[PDB]
């Protein structure tokens, strides 16, 4: 039978089936380590990061001018900033092409990958928003060479675009 | 958190 019939049969992030956790405030479902932060198995009720971002947004409607990028980057990683960074990281994973940047590469003076950023963010290693944003941009900085197969070049271009669009939407940057 | 097992 379906134990959670009003929640998705498929992970919001990776669009695959399996062992899923089911949000109590929206129909979304997630693998334990696809959600960011990791799902707390014993939290009841549990609201996913989409619902928690929506709550923050509804209680602090944005200004018409928005924010400067440098103002945002200099922010201490207070709980709202941490959550927005987690949601921004998650929106990158939400693209299937993210898997090519998720794992440790097998060149650059500072390799970087999404699972390393996930770990650093979960351990709250970043003390400012800029620490997170800098590591995310390093991933794309490290891939600035034409690939023999153009599709691999276009891949980083598109994931970088996904990051930058979400970064400005989520933090409401000018 | 509620959970379920799904399958393709
Ligand atoms: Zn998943
Ligand atoms: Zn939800």
């Amino acid at each position: 039978s379906d134990p959670c019939p009003e929640n998705s049969n498929i992970c919001e992030v990776c669009n695959k089936w399996g062992r899923l956790f089911c949000c109590d405030t929206c129909p979304r479902s997630f693998h334990e380590h696809c959600h960011i932060p990791s799902v707390e198995a014993n939290k009841n009720p549990w609201s996913c990061i989409f619902c928690r971002i929506k709550t923050i947004q509804e209680r602090c409607p944005e200004s018409q001018s928005g924010h400067q990028e440098s103002e945002v980057l200099m922010r201490q990683m207070l709980p709202e900033e941490q959550l927005k960074c987690e949601f921004l990281l998650l929106k990158v994973y939400c693209d299937s092409k993210s898997c090519f940047f998720a794992s440790e590469p097998y060149g650059p003076q500072k390799p970087m990958w999404l699972n390393k950023v996930k770990t650093s963010l979960n351990e709250q290693t970043y003390t400012r928003v800029e620490g997170f944003v800098q590591d995310m941009r390093l991933i794309f900085h490290n891939h600035k060479e034409f690939y023999r197969e153009d599709k691999f070049t276009r891949l980083g271009i598109q994931v970088q675009d996904i990051f930058e669009k979400n970064f400005r939407n989520i933090f409401a940057i000018q | 958190a509620r959970t379920k097992q799904t399958a393709r």
